């Protein structure tokens, strides 16, 4: 229990220093609003 | 109120505020990210 107390407060340090640690929530956030974004200047282009 | 717009061929339709940001003089209309009109100065008047 000593092992496991240690263990569990080792998640709460890395996780709240490295912001690369969830990484792979990041990628859909990002890519939904860049997906979005393209929607939005795409209107300024002339299509020929 | 949402009104149908005639600014020397800029044509829209939306309402009209005040605007809060500092302007060109020499300042026809500008335009946001997606490269279209949102901000027009009157020719008579000039209200942004």
């Amino acid at each position: 229990a000593n092992q496991f107390n240690s263990a569990i407060g080792k998640i709460q340090d890395s996780l709240s220093s490295t912001a690369s640690a969830l990484g792979k929530l990041q990628d859909v956030v990002n890519h939904n609003a860049q997906a979005l974004n393209t929607l939005v200047k795409q209107l300024s282009s002339k299509f020929g | 109120k949402c009104v149908n717009f005639n600014f020397n061929g800029l044509k829209g339709t939306g309402v009209l505020t005040e605007s809060n940001k500092k302007f060109l003089p020499f300042q026809q209309f500008g335009r946001d990210i997606a490269d279209t009109t949102d901000a027009v100065r009157d020719p008579q008047t000039l209200e942004i």
